[PDB]
């Protein structure tokens, strides 16, 4: 709905997946809005030249950055929820008042979207926004966000512990689908 | 006894009846070189053609100006 505007227009699911390469290439953060709005009357740097996968070149300004904005501002596909960020300190404000230092310090992102460049330097805009500024804040942004679930799960698998905690057949044999529900979270 | 007016006569009235010999003579031999041109014909074929095709005709105005967009 943004890239009829350039009106090279295509609707299907394989089509809709070929997006999926021009997010990982030609996707990037925005670092201010206005500003870039600015930057995008000054000049064409911001727009990049990129073929079909097979057929024509195609090329793509704002509209690039446009995309990620959705998140702080989920307008551009409307709802109300107020964005990553004033989801997070809203749910922070919910949890109590002590420990919120340490999630300050501690501030963890993974996956799809983060794969991004910029976004938890924006994010750090936000906070500083929010937050108090008297007091330390910092996000990790891992190389390997996207792998991160799995590997987890390697480590998960590792410790004897669920030795104790698997399910068993015989659990599912001498009671239902129910058992999970209390014996797991 | 000779050759002759009447012989002679003959000869040349003979030629004149002959419509193979001079027919044949004035259009096969005229028959062969026909033609040179870059044909006016052709040239209409040539304008409709350049009418005819999107390919021209939209990729013209689509791929020149969808270029610049905002």
């Amino acid at each position: 709905k943004i890239l009829t505007e350039r009106g090279y227009s295509f609707v299907t699911t394989a089509e809709r997946e070929i997006v999926r390469d021009i997010k990982e290439k030609l996707c990037y953060v925005a670092l201010d809005f206005e500003n870039e709005m600015a930057t995008a009357a000054s000049s064409s740097s911001l727009e990049k030249s990129y073929e079909l996968p097979d057929g024509q070149v195609i090329t793509i300004g704002n509209e690039r950055f446009r995309c990620p904005e959705t998140l702080f501002q989920p307008s551009f596909i409307g709802m109300e929820s107020a964005g990553i960020h004033e989801t997070t300190y809203n749910s922070i404000m919910k949890c109590d008042i002590d420990i919120r230092k340490d999630l300050y310090a501690n501030n963890v992102m993974s996956g799809g979207t983060t794969m991004y460049p910029g976004i938890a330097d924006r994010m750090q805009k936000e906070i500083t926004a929010l937050a108090p500024s008297t007091m330390k804040i910092k996000i990790i942004a891992p190389p390997e966000r996207k792998y991160s679930v799995w590997i987890g799960g390697s480590i998960l698998a590792s410790l004897s512990t669920f030795q104790q905690m698997w399910i068993t057949k015989q659990e599912y044999d001498e009671a239902g689908p129910s058992i999970v529900h209390r014996k797991c979270f | 006894x000779x050759x002759x007016x009447x012989x002679x006569x003959x000869x040349x009235x003979x030629x004149x009846x002959x419509x193979x010999x001079y027919x044949x003579x004035x259009x096969x031999x005229x028959x062969x070189x026909x033609x040179x041109x870059x044909x006016x014909x052709x040239x209409x074929x040539x304008x409709x053609x350049x009418x005819x095709x999107x390919x021209x005709y939209x990729x013209x105005x689509x791929x020149x100006x969808x270029x610049x967009x905002x």
